[PDB]
């Protein structure tokens, strides 16, 4: 898995 | 004043971390995300397409006395990994580890992608990066952090994660208990919205620490550790059966190997992140092979100090009206 504000 | 609260991983391999948050009156308690890595307080809710909703807690905001409605307003967000949610927005009391903040906004999920639907553990985030990330339209809405900072003790709060284990946030007091040493600070730049700040180099198990500007983000809801491919490839060449896999996204490995430690600087201190951390779990129940949890940023776009990474730390996010980042050893 998780990648949090792209 | 301060607040404290236990921080728990939502599985085995510390894919992320909740941790309990008491919105409304009377409370309802949450288990959020708590994510450096955004400025969006979101919460699954009595408004969530029905469907979209499986395994969470949701907030209603007709059985908070406390709630506004703040008219006008909604906000729309998609992360890293694709997923993304939108809706419409409350000012309420939401308190974390008993420290208050009254007028907080709390986005309510109208709709939210299938990985947030998947995931029963996680009830919403909090978001805790610069408020000029937040989504909300169309004027922006400070961030728990930022609310908070008239009253605290002092403008900073620590993320003490644990590996496969709990750990801590603290707001406002640093626990000089938690960790070994003392802390080294380094700038952070907020022309991105993000913690971000530059790491002095980096060395692979018991070789050298070579200087190279390493820029990035601590994001405590990222899972991993994206580092630049040259970077990643010096580790990964230490480690005779580990290979770049196409098929599964990235470096894997014998779950048999005892991986090197990585090494990372921060300004003239190290942290030293232990082998173990970086075995990432087996790529399935039983197989032989395991996910390396040091990654290239290369798709990404930028380099995240991740989970992997800030749980070999104790950190500070010193929030004064300059910002600077705290590492100690724990």
């Amino acid at each position: 898995x998780v990648v949090x504000a792209x | 004043s301060t607040g404290s609260a236990t921080t728990t991983p939502i599985d085995s391999l510390d894919d992320a971390y909740i941790t309990p948050v008491q919105i409304g009156t009377p409370a309802q308690t949450l288990n959020l995300d708590f994510d450096t890595g955004s400025s969006d307080l979101w919460v699954f809710s009595s408004e969530t397409t029905a469907s979209e909703v499986d395994g969470q807690t949701i907030y209603t905001p007709s059985k908070s006395t406390t709630a506004k409605l703040l008219s006008g307003a909604t906000w729309s967000i998609s992360y890293g990994d694709g997923s993304s949610s939108s809706g419409d927005v409350y000012t309420d009391t939401v308190s974390v580890g008993g420290l208050t903040v009254t007028g907080q906004a709390v986005e309510s999920a109208k709709k939210v992608s299938s990985s947030f639907t998947e995931d029963s553990t996680i009830d919403g985030l909090l978001g805790l990066a610069f408020s000029t990330l937040n989504t909300v339209s169309p004027t922006q809405q400070k961030t728990f952090f930022d609310n908070a900072k008239a009253s605290l003790d002092s403008p900073v709060f620590t993320a003490d994660l644990g590996y496969h284990a709990p750990g801590t946030y603290n707001f406002g007091f640093i626990d000089t208990t938690a960790y070994t040493g003392s802390i080294t600070y380094t700038a952070v730049s907020t022309k991105q919205g993000f913690w971000e700040w530059t790491s002095t180099g980096y060395a692979v198990g018991s070789g050298t620490f070579k200087s190279t500007s390493i820029d990035g983000i601590a994001d405590t809801g990222t899972t991993l550790l994206y580092l630049p491919a040259t970077v990643v490839s010096a580790y990964w060449a230490q480690v005779s059966g580990a290979k770049s896999s196409s098929s599964v996204g990235g470096y894997v490995f014998p779950c048999s190997a005892t991986l090197p430690s990585f090494t990372f600087g921060v300004g003239s201190a190290r942290i030293v992140i232990p082998g173990d951390y970086i075995d990432f779990g087996p790529i399935s129940t039983g197989s032989s092979s395991c996910f390396g949890g040091i990654q290239s940023s290369a798709g990404i776009g930028i380099n995240i100090f991740g989970d992997v990474a800030l749980k070999a730390a104790f950190v500070v996010f010193n929030g004064a009206t300059t910002p600077t980042l705290g590492f100690a050893s724990k």
